[PDB]
RNA sequence: UUGACAUAUGAACGAGAAACCCUAUCCUUAACGGGAUGGUACUGACUUUCAUACAGGUGCUGCAUGGCUGUCGUCAGCUC
C-alpha cells in the first residue's frame, strides 16, 4: 500500500475533536505529534513550570509537541 | 478493602484495570483490522485515549501484600524478600528449604 | 484484582475491638497531655494566621 | 512380566513437597511405581533489609513427583473412580489419568467411504 | 390483637427473665391464628427468630473452664516438636482412613454372611436383561414374539374381542410355550478400536478448576478405518503431524473449549 | 453442695411452672390426639433443639455432596462415546419408570401402591435437590455447540448499511472468540454486543 | 552469616513442617492462608488478670480435596484446688412486628478466600429430617437383629462392618433424582440404566430371565404413537408391568449396600469430634414437654377449643407450638449444657468452611506443661512482663525450677530499656545446662516476641533443646 | 478537606427513596474529576448525608528501641 509506516502517529483526545481550536491555549500534552493541519498556529506548552510559547511552521510537522519546550536548563559551572 | 494502607492505590488500579478490560480489548481489537473504514479507527483510537490511565495494566505494581513494599517482590509468594526470608527462615513458607549444594 | 487478599481476622469482632480498644487508649493518654490532635481547621499555623 | 501396561487402566500421578515413601500407607494399591526427576527452583535473597549486598541466602523449593499405574478393565472404571475421588494422600496433590476404549460407529461416514 | 399490642408481649417476654409473659403471648397468636389476618406475618416472624443471630457472647472465665472440663491431658508427647508426626500417627491408626473398592466389597460380603445384607445376584441378573437382552435372545424367538404380539394387536384393534384381559392371557401363554421350547482386552461392538484419555486434577481446598482438566485426546488406527490410498493421502495431508507413521495411528487432541466433554464432543466431530 | 442444687431446682421450677395444669389439660383433649401431638412435638425437637449428632452427620452430608457435585470431577460412561448431537434428555418422571423393574427388586415393593407412593415422594422430594444441586454445581454449563451458534447469530446482526470490511471484521472476531477456552461466555457475548454497538452507532 | 533461626537447618530433618499441603496452580493461596490463619488463631483469647488464656503451641494444618484439618495443641490451666433455665437479655428486638441461553458462568479465585456466600445447612436438614428418618418399620427388625449380633455373637465383633460401623426418601431413587440433576445440569448424556451399576456389588430362575427379556423387546419396539388402532394396543400393552412387579417379595434387610451413603458415614467417623450434648438434649426435651403442658390450658383454653371444634385441621396448632418453642428457645440463647468451647469451635468453623469453600474441622489436644514449646514459653514471659509483677532473674529462677525433664538445657535472653532508670538499652542472658545449637541431629526450638511498653519494645527470645 | 481508608457517638431523609453498581451512553476537563441520560438490584439491630472524637504523615530522632544485618572472624578463643 502506499502507507510507509502503519501505526498513525499519536494525539491526545482532546485534540482529537476539536482540532486547532485546542491550540489557541496552554497545552500540557508533550506527548502528542505535531499534525500538517496545526500550521500557522501558536502553542504554549508545558515544561514542567512554564507554559513555554511555540510557533507551528511546515518544519515542526512529525515532531512532538515536547520537543520544543525544554525542561532542564541549560547549565553552566563558576 | 484490604487493609494496608500503602496497598490502597494499586488495588484500587487493579480493580480499575479489571473493570476496563473489555472496552481496552475492544477498542484495540478495532484500531489492529487494517481494511477496515479510517472513520471507524479514528472513532476506536479515540476511545481508546479516552480509556482512564489508572486502568492501564502497565501502571499496576506487584507490592507486598504484608508490609507494602514496591521493590523485590517475588510474584508467587506477593511477599518482599525481608518477609520472605523472615517467613523462610521459621519454617513457616511451605516447601521452601534452606539449599546447600 | 485478586492481588491483594482479604484478611480473615475481620471474621472475629473480638479481634476488631480489641485493636480499637487500643487505639482509644492510646488516643486518650494522648488527650490526657493535651498533645492530641488540634481542632480540624483550627491548626497551629492557622491559629497563628488569625491571631 | 515386567513390560509396559498398554490398555485399559488408571495412572496417578502424586506431586508433593515430601517424598511419598515417608507415609506409604495413604497410598492407593498399583501394579507400577515411578518417580520423576527432582525439580528445584532456587531463590537468592539479601539478609539484610539494608545495604549488604554481598550477604546473601540460599533458599530452595524441590518438587516431587511420583507415578502410579493401575491396571484395570472398563467395567471397573467408575467403581474405582468413586474411591478415587475420596482419597487423602498427605501433603499432595494427584492427579487421574484415564486410558479407555470405545469402538467407532463409522454408520454416518459409510457412504463417503 | 395485633401486631403492635404483641411487640410488648414479645418484649416484656425477652429482657425480664420470668415466665409471665408466655400466657399473654400463646393467648395473642393463637388469636391471630384463628382471625387468619395476620397470615403473610407469622411466616416473617419465624424467619427473624430461626435466622436473625442473637447475643452469643462467651466470656473467657467459660470459654477456659469449658475448655479444661471436655479435655483430657496427653500423657505421651512431653514436648511439641514432633506434633506433626503424632497427627500423622494418629491419621496412620485409623485403618479406615482411604477406603476402596476391595475394603468395600469384603464388609459387604461380611454384611451379606450375617443376614443384615442380600446378594445382589438378582439385581446384576435382571441388569443384565435390562442392559443387553437383544444379544441373549436367539434370533428365531425374536420375530416369533414379533409376529405374536402383531397378531396380538391386529386382534386387539377391532373391539369386540375386549382384549384387555384376553390379549394378556394369550400372550401369557404365548410366553410359556417359548420359555419352554427355549430353556429346554478390546471393546464390545465393532468398529475401529478409539482410544480416549483424560485427567482430572485433586487440588486441595475447595477450588476444584485446574488448566490440565479440560484437555481429552482421541487415539485411532488408520489401517482400521478401511481407507484407500488416494483417502490415506488426504488424510494425511489435511492433518500434518498429528499422524504418526511409524504407529499408523491418528492423535486428535481437544482443549479449545472450557469443559472436559465438550472436548470430547469436538474429538468426535 | 446445697446451694448448687436448690438454684437449679428453683430454676428448674420457674422455667416449668406447676403441673396441675398439664394433667388437667391431658385429661380434656384425648391421648390419641395426644398421641400425635406428641409426635409433632418430637418432630420439632429434631429442628428446634441442635443436636451435636444431627450437626456431625450434616457436615458428613455435606462432604459427601462437596465431593460428589463438583462439576470439575466429571467422567462419563466409559464404554460409551460422546454425544454429537446433543439429544435433549427425558423427563425425571420417565426416567423413575425407566428404571422400576430394578428398583424394584432392589428395593422391595411389594405391589403396585408402594411403588405409586415412593414415585409420588420422590417427585416432592426432587425441588430441594434441585436446589441441593444448583449450589453445588453452579448455575448450569451451556455446551459449546450453543455458545458457538450464539457468536455467530450475534455477528449476523451487525447493522445492514455497514461496507463488507466491517462484516469480515464481526464473523473473523467471532471466529477467533470461538476457540477461546481462556475468556467465559459471558465476556464473549458482551464484547460481540459490544461489537455490535459500536458498530451500529454510525450506520444506523 | 550472623547466628540464624535453629529451625531453618534442621527442617527437612529431625523436624517437620508445621502444614502439609502441595499445589502448583493455588500455592499463592495456601501459603497466604498459611500465615494469615496462624496469625489470626494466635490473637484469640488473650489472658486476662482471672483467665489462663488461649494459648497456642502448635497449630498443625493439613489440606485435603474439599476438607482441610486443624490441630491445635494447648497447655492446661495450672490451678490448686481444695443457669440457663433463667436468662434474659440474650435475645433483643423483634422487628417486622409491622437471558436464558446467555446466562453466567460459575465465579473463580485463585488467591485469597471467597466471597459472603449463603450457607445450605438449612436444606440439608430438611431432606435428613422429612425424608429418610429411620423410624419407618421397615428397618426396625434390622436393627434389632444388629443388637442382637452386638451383644450375642462374637463373629459380629472382628468384622471390617462393625469397626466401620461402630467406632470403639429410600436411598436409591434419592440418588437417581440427584444424578439426574447433576447430569442434566452440565449437559451431559445421562442413562439411568448405566447408573444402576452404582447398586451392584458383585465381588433355576431363567424362565423370570426369559419373560423379562421378551417383555423387554416388546417395550422397546413399541412407542410409535399418532395411531388410535395401535393405542388400543397400548391400553392393553400392561405387559411390562408384569415385568415390573415380577420380583417382589418378603424384605428382612436394610441397605447398607450402595457405596454413596456408606460414604456419608464415612466422612462421619473423622468429623464426631470428642464432644456431644445428647444427656442434656434428652433432659431438655423431656423438660420442654412438662413446660410446653403446663402452658397450655391456664384457663384460655376457649381459642383451643374454638380450634378442634374448627375443622378437622387440629394438627394446625403445631405451627403455633413451633412459633412458642422458638420463643422460649431464643429468650435463652446459646443451647442447655452447649460447651463454650466447642460452641466458638463451631463459630469459627462455620466462617472458615464459607471463606475457604472447604470443611474445616478443628481438633484440640490438651498437653501437660507450658514448656513443651519454645512458642509458649516466649508468650508466658511476654505476658508476665505485659503487666509489671517480678524481675527478669525472678522469671528466669521460677522457669527454671519447674523445668520438666525432658529439657536438656534452656536460654532466655532480653532486649530493650532493662531497666527504668538507664536510657540506654542492653541485652541480658540466661543460660541453664546444654544450649549447643550447632549439632544438628539435637532438638532445638526456638520462639522470639515482643513486649509493648510505656517506654517502647521489649523484646524476648527462648531456646530451648529437648532429649 | 471527618478526607483514599477505620471505629464510635448524636441528629436528618428513606418501608423501597436515595446513595451503590453496570455489557452502560453522551457532554465538558490537560487530567483526576465534574454534569446529564438509561437499566438492574438492595436497605430498618439496616443504608446514605451532616456534625466531632478523629483518620492520615517515606516528617525528626538508629544517640530512646524491637526485629534483621555487616565486621573483628571459621579467628580459636570467651567464661563459669
Ligand atoms: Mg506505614
Ligand atoms: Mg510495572
Ligand atoms: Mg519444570
Ligand atoms: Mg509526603
Ligand atoms: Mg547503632
Ligand atoms: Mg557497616
Amino acid at each position: 500500500m502506499s502507507r510507509s509506516v502503519w501505526k498513525d502517529p499519536f494525539v491526545d483526545a482532546f485534540l482529537m475533536k476539536k482540532k486547532n481550536a485546542a491550540l489557541n491555549r496552554k497545552i500540557w500534552s508533550r506527548r502528542s505529534t505535531i499534525l500538517p493541519e496545526y500550521v500557522d498556529s501558536a502553542v504554549r506548552i508545558y515544561n514542567g513550570k512554564t507554559h513555554v510559547r511555540c510557533k507551528i511552521t511546515e518544519g515542526k510537522v512529525g515532531h512532538k509537541f515536547g520537543e520544543f519546550a525544554f525542561t532542564r536548563k541549560v547549565k553552566k559551572h563558576a | 478493602e484490604q487493609g494496608v494502607k500503602r496497598n490502597s492505590a494499586d488495588h484500587r488500579r487493579r480493580l480499575l484495570a479489571a473493570r476496563f478490560e473489555l472496552r481496552r480489548k475492544l477498542y484495540k481489537a478495532f484500531c489492529k483490522d487494517p481494511e477496515l473504514p479510517s472513520e471507524m479507527r479514528e472513532k476506536n483510537r479515540y476511545k481508546l485515549s479516552k480509556l482512564p490511565r489508572n486502568s492501564a495494566f502497565t501502571r499496576i505494581r506487584n507490592r507486598c501484600v504484608f508490609t507494602g513494599r514496591s521493590r523485590s517482590v517475588t510474584e508467587l509468594f506477593r511477599m518482599s524478600r525481608i518477609c520472605f526470608r523472615g517467613l523462610a527462615n521459621k519454617g513457616e513458607l511451605v516447601g521452601i528449604k534452606k539449599s546447600s549444594w | 484484582a485478586e492481588w491483594y487478599p482479604y484478611d480473615i481476622k475481620n471474621e472475629d469482632p473480638n479481634v476488631l475491638a480489641r485493636e480499637e480498644k487500643e487505639r482509644l487508649s492510646k488516643l486518650e493518654m494522648l488527650k490526657r497531655r493535651n498533645k492530641g490532635p488540634p481542632q480540624k481547621g483550627h491548626g497551629r499555623r492557622a491559629a497563628k494566621r488569625n491571631k | 512380566s515386567t513390560s509396559k501396561i498398554k490398555g485399559t487402566r488408571i495412572c496417578i500421578a502424586i506431586r508433593s513437597f515430601d517424598n511419598p515413601e515417608k507415609e506409604a500407607w495413604c497410598l492407593p494399591p498399583h501394579s507400577r511405581y515411578a518417580a520423576m526427576p527432582d525439580t528445584r527452583t532456587l531463590y537468592t535473597v539479601l539478609r539484610s533489609p539494608h545495604v549488604d549486598k554481598k550477604s546473601r541466602e540460599q533458599f530452595e523449593m524441590r518438587f516431587k513427583k511420583r507415578f502410579l499405574v493401575i491396571k484395570a478393565q472398563s467395567h471397573e472404571l467408575s467403581n474405582k473412580l468413586f474411591w478415587l475421588k475420596r482419597y487423602r494422600i498427605l501433603g499432595a496433590q494427584y492427579e487421574l489419568q484415564f486410558h479407555c476404549k470405545t469402538r467407532l460407529d463409522m454408520s454416518p461416514v459409510l457412504g463417503s467411504k | 390483637v395485633g401486631n403492635k399490642e404483641l411487640k410488648a408481649r414479645i418484649e416484656k417476654y425477652f429482657n425480664e427473665g420470668n415466665e409471665d409473659a408466655l400466657p399473654g403471648i400463646i393467648e395473642a397468636l393463637l388469636q391471630r391464628r384463628l382471625a387468619d389476618k395476620h397470615a403473610d406475618t407469622d411466616d416473617e416472624v419465624m424467619d427473624s427468630l430461626q435466622n436473625q443471630p442473637f447475643k452469643d457472647d462467651v466470656k473467657d472465665e467459660d470459654f477456659e473452664s469449658d475448655f479444661e472440663e471436655a479435655h483430657s491431658t496427653d500423657d505421651e508427647l512431653e514436648d511439641l516438636y514432633n506434633s506433626p508426626e503424632y497427627v500423622k500417627k494418629k491419621m496412620q491408626n485409623n485403618e479406615f482412613f482411604n477406603m476402596d473398592e476391595k475394603k468395600w466389597d469384603v464388609i459387604v460380603r461380611d454384611g451379606i454372611r450375617h443376614g443384615i445384607l442380600k446378594d445382589t445376584k438378582e439385581c446384576e441378573e435382571i441388569l443384565e436383561d435390562m442392559l443387553h437382552w437383544d444379544k441373549l435372545l436367539p434370533d428365531d424367538l425374536k420375530k416369533k414374539v414379533e409376529a405374536k404380539f402383531n397378531e396380538l394387536g391386529d386382534m386387539c384393534e377391532r373391539g369386540e374381542i375386549e382384549p384387555e384381559a384376553a390379549y394378556e392371557l394369550f400372550k401369557e401363554f404365548e410366553d410359556e410355550m417359548v420359555i419352554q421350547y427355549g430353556d429346554q482386552d478390546d471393546p464390545p461392538g465393532k468398529g475401529p478400536i478409539l482410544r480416549w484419555q483424560s485427567r482430572i486434577v485433586f487440588a486441595p481446598g475447595g477450588d476444584a478448576w485446574h488448566p490440565k482438566n479440560r484437555k481429552v485426546k482421541l487415539s485411532v488406527t488408520v489401517k482400521e478405518l478401511g481407507l484407500s490410498k488416494h483417502q490415506a493421502r488426504r488424510l494425511r495431508e489435511l492433518v500434518g503431524k498429528r499422524y504418526d507413521s511409524g504407529k499408523d495411528e491418528l492423535t486428535i487432541t481437544s482443549e479449545r473449549f472450557e469443559h472436559r466433554e465438550e472436548n470430547r464432543k469436538d474429538c468426535l466431530r | 453442695d446445697k446451694k448448687e442444687e436448690e438454684a437449679e431446682q428453683e430454676a428448674l421450677s420457674v422455667f416449668v411452672g406447676d403441673n396441675a395444669d398439664g394433667e388437667k389439660f391431658a385429661k380434656k383433649m384425648g391421648d390419641e390426639i395426644m398421641a400425635k401431638l406428641a409426635e409433632g412435638y418430637e418432630d420439632i425437637c429434631e429442628r428446634a433443639l441442635p443436636s451435636t449428632a444431627h450437626d456431625a452427620l450434616v457436615d458428613a452430608y455435606d462432604t459427601n455432596l462437596m465431593i460428589e457435585c463438583e462439576p470439575e470431577y466429571l467422567m462419563p460412561d466409559f464404554g460409551s462415546n460422546p454425544d454429537i448431537d446433543e439429544k435433549p434428555p427425558m423427563p425425571l418422571r420417565e426416567c423413575l419408570e425407566k428404571v422400576k423393574p430394578f428398583i424394584v427388586a432392589l428395593e422391595g415393593i411389594k405391589d403396585q401402591e408402594e411403588w405409586e407412593e415412593a414415585i409420588g415422594e420422590a417427585m416432592a422430594e426432587a425441588p430441594r435437590m434441585k436446589e441441593i444441586v444448583d449450589h453445588y454445581s453452579g448455575p448450569d454449563r451451556v455446551t459449546a455447540k450453543k455458545q458457538n451458534e450464539e457468536l455467530d447469530r450475534i455477528a449476523t446482526t451487525v447493522p445492514q448499511s455497514a461496507p463488507d470490511s466491517v462484516k469480515r471484521f464481526a464473523d473473523r472476531v467471532a471466529l477467533s472468540l470461538k476457540s477461546n477456552p481462556g475468556w467465559g461466555f459471558d465476556k464473549k457475548y458482551q464484547f460481540m454486543d459490544k461489537l455490535v454497538l459500536e458498530v451500529s452507532q454510525n450506520y444506523k | 552469616a550472623r547466628k540464624g533461626n535453629p529451625i531453618s537447618v534442621r527442617l527437612g530433618k529431625n523436624r517437620s513442617s508445621d502444614s502439609s499441603w502441595f499445589s502448583d496452580y493455588y500455592y499463592g493461596k495456601f501459603v497466604y492462608q498459611d500465615v494469615n490463619l496462624r496469625s489470626y488463631f494466635g490473637s484469640i483469647r488473650p489472658p486476662t488478670r482471672l483467665t489462663f488464656g488461649f494459648r497456642l503451641g502448635r497449630c498443625i494444618i493439613l489440606h485435603f480435596p474439599k476438607r482441610t484439618f486443624i490441630h491445635f495443641f494447648l497447655p492446661r490451666r495450672p490451678r490448686r484446688l481444695k443457669r440457663w433455665w433463667t436468662t434474659f437479655g440474650k435475645a433483643g428486638p423483634i422487628g417486622c412486628l409491622r437471558n436464558e441461553i446467555r446466562g453466567w458462568p460459575k465465579k473463580k479465585q485463585r488467591y485469597g478466600y471467597h466471597d459472603r456466600s449463603p450457607s445450605i445447612k438449612k436444606n440439608l436438614s430438611k431432606l435428613l429430617r422429612i425424608s429418610g428418618a429411620f423410624k419407618h418399620p421397615k428397618y426396625a427388625g434390622v436393627v434389632n437383629d444388629i443388637a442382637f449380633l452386638i451383644e450375642n455373637d462374637d463373629s459380629f465383633k472382628k468384622t471390617k462392618l462393625f469397626k466401620f460401623f461402630f467406632p470403639k426418601v429410600r436411598p436409591s431413587l434419592n440418588f437417581l433424582v440427584m444424578q439426574y440433576f447433576f447430569n442434566t445440569k452440565n449437559q451431559m448424556n445421562f442413562d439411568p440404566v448405566v447408573v444402576l451399576n452404582h447398586f451392584v456389588a458383585p465381588g433355576r430362575s431363567l424362565q423370570k430371565r426369559i419373560r423379562s427379556r421378551i417383555a423387554f423387546f416388546v417395550e422397546s419396539l413399541t412407542s410409535e404413537k399418532k395411531c388410535l388402532a395401535e393405542a388400543k394396543n397400548r391400553l392393553t400393552h400392561f405387559i411390562r408391568l408384569a415385568n415390573d412387579l415380577r420380583f417382589a417379595g418378603t424384605t428382612k434387610t436394610t441397605i447398607s449396600l450402595f457405596p454413596f451413603f456408606g460414604a456419608t458415614f464415612f466422612f462421619l467417623r473423622d468429623g464426631v469430634g470428642v464432644y456431644n450434648n445428647l444427656d442434656a438434649r434428652e433432659q431438655l426435651l423431656n423438660q420442654l414437654r412438662v413446660k410446653c403442658w403446663n402452658l397450655l390450658g391456664k384457663d384460655k383454653v376457649m381459642e383451643l377449643i374454638e380450634k378442634f371444634k374448627n375443622l378437622g385441621g387440629i394438627e394446625e396448632l403445631i405451627k403455633v407450638i413451633d412459633m412458642m418453642i422458638e420463643i422460649i428457645l431464643r429468650k435463652r440463647g446459646i443451647p442447655y449444657r452447649y460447651n463454650s468451647y466447642f460452641y466458638e469451635v463451631k463459630k469459627m468453623r462455620s466462617f472458615l468452611s464459607n471463606r475457604t469453600n472447604t470443611k474445616t474441622l478443628i481438633e484440640s489436644v490438651k498437653i501437660k506443661s507450658v514448656y513443651q514449646s519454645a512458642s509458649l514459653i516466649a508468650q508466658d514471659i511476654s505476658f508476665q512482663l505485659k503487666n509489671k509483677r517480678r524481675s527478669f532473674h525472678s522469671i528466669f529462677a521460677k522457669i527454671v525450677k519447674e523445668i520438666p525433664k525432658r529439657v536438656e538445657g534452656i536460654r532466655i535472653c532480653f532486649s530493650g530499656r532493662l531497666k527504668d532508670a538507664a536510657e540506654k538499652a542492653q541485652t541480658k542472658c540466661y543460660k541453664h545446662r546444654k544450649t549447643s545449637c550447632n549439632v544438628f541431629n539435637q532438638k532445638i526450638d526456638y520462639a522470639p516476641v515482643e513486649v509493648s511498653t510505656r517506654y517502647g519494645i521489649l523484646g524476648v527470645k527462648v531456646w530451648i533443646s529437648y532429649s
